[PDB]
């Protein structure tokens, strides 16, 4: 029914082995060849990404800025609705960004803001002329 | 033949 | 088996049904009723058993009645029916046995036996045994003809036949009852030796081993399942086959290593494309903590954008930060990815030179086995004699095989040293014609009813012809000649005054240097009682290590045996003898093998008898005259001893029947 496991005899190769004199040796240098393009090839990436990996040596170390665990307040100072106004304009939607620049609101509050100062902080406006860019 | 098979 | 259904097993047929000789004999019985069948296959059976449990004296039709019991004893004339059936194919009273009844007054017909190896022999003496006119005509100066063996002192070595292949259903085990035969089991082990002549290490050898069963299995497939068996309408050989299978192995090897490493590049390259990623992320990170950094020295007090911009620029960056971790965790993924693809690579060749070496000595003992190189032997049909194979251990006949045909020759009329020259077969009758092999101009001419030829394949295959037929045989017989395969294969006895081997081990293989030279003392033989090694020589180094000296040969085995014992420990060889079948007139090869465009029918064609035209134009169909036995003309036991025992027992059977008629068929 099949061949023995291990030997490997399709009725496709057996007629592309035997299509000539040396179609036996054609076919198997094709393979030896392409072994080669293929097993050149790797060491020309492997080379190229051993150079990219010495340009991210040491990696962002020298530029992380350490965790300002705050806790989340209720109140809006002043202060803090006018870095929502920037926010809204630097960020639109994102509400997740304006949480993290005010720091101390949480991203249902950002969303709360959205609609109770809606009114005179003109977010319309606001939204509208962060889409133009 | 085959029988020979050592 | 045992009992009355092993009797038959013993004797070649099914216990529980009747054959196409039987049906062909017994026509009334078959086409009858399941009743009568099984009466009648038990009776077989039974006659069988009787004969067996006692083949030294003949079994003859009242001591078979005499035992048999109701209601299988009530029709004696279907027990007389059985009797003579079984005696006239030889099933039963064949060989040596002591007749009950001595040999009736004066014979009737006269058989021209042309040749004495077994075939010839074994016919002779159931002729004989059938009341006929009984000459065999022996070129050589003995009986056995390819069963040859050398005697000197008390070294004894069969430069032909050698192995019983098994008493399990062979014919010859009833022959070694009736003749001293001493039987030796041969150990099956046979540990390998390089060209270096250092043991082959048990991991290789049983796994190139595998891999040549694997590979034969293969050229298997090849032929049945998808029939590659015609190649630029030349008939495909096994040698043709087992390249294309290699070649496609080879093949495989080299697929899945490109498949892998091009697994390799497909990761290596989403390696790079991530690590360019991560290179513009710390480009820009680089660049967005300078601005933060900017936007810190701007001391307090500072108005809500300016404090905005410091807020933003840190979000920012803790933004961007967070996707170089997460970039950094993929690198880490891939990294180990590559590290786990380049740890288990695929296989790196298929066999190495020095793994092809030893598969080089597996296809010698195939070409050994075949007496051919496997180049020659037929893809489809080269083991068709499978299904008939013998159980049990391979013997050695250890006084020397010769006992056989010269036991079975004793009260036989041979003329020996007889050159059969030419064979003229008419419808009125025989004449053969042969010459003196010594005074070649010295001329005999021998009348006979029938000739039966036993002249092996061989010698039939004579250009010019050897022997001349007169009328030349028709082309579908000549065309079977040609079509089939007739090999050779060498042995060379090396007589030691001691034993420098493993005692324990009955053969042990040299693996030569080159396929060239695979066959060429592939293969060592110690079986007998005294201290002597056999050396095989086969494939196409049978042949031409035909025109090398006796000298140079052994010079060669001693050379291996040196190498593998101890430069020593291997003394000089008291006696020594080299065959050369090929080149001996009287047999022109070893033994006979499916070649490539042959099949097992071809066999079968010799075995049909030839009948002549008539004398008289107008005149009846005349008598079939000319008949064939032989090692080549039996289908299913080809190239053995046995295989031409039985050839012979049944031509004789089938001459009696011709020429002193069936009285078994009412
Ligand atoms: C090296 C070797 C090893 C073998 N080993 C085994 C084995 O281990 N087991 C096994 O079962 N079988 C074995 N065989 C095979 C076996 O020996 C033969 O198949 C068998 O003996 C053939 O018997 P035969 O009667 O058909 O032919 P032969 O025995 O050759 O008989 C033919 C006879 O005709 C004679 N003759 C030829 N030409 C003429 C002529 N012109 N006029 C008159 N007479 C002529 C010959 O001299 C010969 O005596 C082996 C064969 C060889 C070569």
């Amino acid at each position: 029914r099949k061949p023995p496991k291990g030997m490997f005899l399709s009725q496709e190769d057996v007629e592309a082995v035997s299509a000539n004199a040396t179609a036996a040796t054609t076919v198997l240098r094709q393979l030896d060849m392409e072994l080669v393009s293929v097993k050149r090839q790797i060491q020309n990436i492997k080379q190229t990404n051993s150079a990219l990996k010495e340009k991210l040596d040491g990696g962002i170390e020298p530029y992380r800025l350490p965790e300002v665990i705050q806790k989340c307040n209720a109140r809006w100072t002043t202060e803090e609705q006018l870095l929502a106004v920037q926010a809204i304009r630097k960020y639109g939607r994102d509400f997740q960004a304006i949480s993290d620049v005010i720091g101390n609101k949480s991203v249902v509050q950002v969303k709360n803001f959205f609609v109770n100062y809606r009114r005179r902080f003109n977010i319309d406006e606001v939204l509208q002329e962060w889409e133009a860019e | 033949p085959r029988l020979y098979l050592v | 088996p045992s009992g009355v259904e092993g009797a038959a097993f013993q004797s070649r047929l099914p216990h529980d049904r009747m054959t196409s000789q039987e049906a062909a004999c017994f026509p009334d019985i078959i086409s009858g009723p399941q009743q009568t069948q099984k009466v009648f296959l038990f009776i077989r059976n039974r006659t069988l058993q009787l004969w067996l449990d006692n083949p030294k004296i003949q079994l003859t039709f009242e001591a078979t009645l005499q035992q048999l019991e109701a209601p299988y004893n009530s029709d004696t004339v279907l027990v007389h029916r059985v009797h003579s059936y079984l005696e006239r194919h030889g099933l039963i009273n064949f060989g040596i046995y002591k007749r009950i009844k001595p040999l009736p007054t004066k014979k009737t017909g006269k058989v021209i036996i042309i040749g004495s190896g077994v075939s010839g022999l074994a016919a002779a003496r159931q002729l004989q045994s059938f009341g006929m006119d009984v000459t065999l005509l022996e070129a050589r100066d003995r009986v056995g003809g390819r069963v040859a063996t050398f005697r000197k002192g008390n070294y004894v070595a069969d430069l032909g036949a050698m192995v019983v292949t098994g008493l399990g259903g062979n014919p010859m085990a009833v022959v070694s009852k009736q003749v001293n035969m001493e039987l030796a089991k041969i150990k099956q082990k046979c540990p390998l030796y390089e060209a270096n002549g250092q043991a082959v290490p048990k991991e290789k050898d049983e796994m190139v081993e595998q891999e040549f069963n694997r590979l034969l299995e293969a050229t298997s497939y090849l032929s049945h399942q998808l029939d590659f068996n015609v190649l630029n309408n030349k008939p495909v050989s096994l040698g043709q086959a087992l390249e294309v299978v290699i070649q496609l192995q080879e093949k495989h090897v080299k697929d899945e290593q490109i498949e892998h490493w091009k697994k390799i590049v497909k990761t290596q390259e989403e390696l790079k494309e991530l690590l360019n990623k991560m290179v513009n992320l710390k480009e820009k990170i680089k660049e967005l903590h300078q601005q933060y950094k900017e936007a810190s020295e701007v001391k307090p007090p500072r108005d809500i954008t300016a404090e905005f911009l410091v807020k933003s620029k840190h979000r920012d960056l803790t933004a961007l930060c967070k996707e170089y971790d997460e970039l950094a965790e993929t690198q880490g993924k891939l990294e180990e990815k590559l590290q786990e693809l380049e740890a288990n690579p695929p296989s790196d060749v298929y066999l190495s030179s020095r793994d092809r070496q030893i598969l080089d000595w597996h296809f010698a003992n195939l070409e050994f086995a075949n007496a051919t190189p496997l180049s020659t032997l037929s893809l489809k049909h080269w083991d068709q004699d499978d299904d008939f194979e013998f159980t049990g251990s391979h013997l050695t006949v250890r006084n020397g095989y010769s006992c056989v045909p010269v036991a079975l020759a004793e009260g036989l009329d041979i003329k020996l040293n007889t050159a059969v020259r030419q064979v003229r077969y008419t419808a009125s009758g025989c004449e053969v014609i042969a010459v003196n092999t010594r005074s070649t101009s010295q001329t005999f001419i021998y009348k006979c009813d029938a000739v039966l030829c036993t002249l092996p394949l061989g010698v039939l295959k004579q250009q010019p012809p050897a022997v001349q037929f007169v009328p030349p045989l028709p082309e579908w017989k000549t065309s079977a000649v040609q079509r089939m395969g007739f090999g050779n294969l060498n042995k060379v006895v090396l007589c030691f005054d001691r034993v420098f081997w493993d005692p324990s081990v009955n053969l042990f293989g040299h693996v030569g240097s080159t396929t060239a030279s695979r066959g060429e003392l592939f293969l060592f033989w110690n079986l007998y009682k005294a201290p002597i090694l056999l050396a095989l020589v086969a494939g196409e180094a049978a042949g031409i290590m035909e025109n090398i000296s006796d000298d140079v040969i052994v010079g060669r085995c001693l050379a291996i045996l040196k190498g593998i014992f101890g430069s020593s420990a291997v003394p000089q060889p008291k006696e020594t003898v080299v065959s050369r079948w090929r080149a001996d007139p009287w047999a022109r090869g070893s033994y006979s093998y499916v070649a490539a465009g042959s099949s097992g029918n071809d066999y079968d064609l010799m075995a049909q008898p030839i009948t002549p035209g008539p004398s008289i134009p107008g005149a009846p169909q005349p008598i079939p005259r000319l008949f064939f036995a032989g090692e080549h003309t039996i289908r299913n036991y080809p190239a053995t001893v046995h295989g031409a025992l039985l050839s012979g027992l049944r031509e004789a059977g089938r001459i009696a029947d011709q020429f002193l008629g069936a009285m078994y068929t009412l």
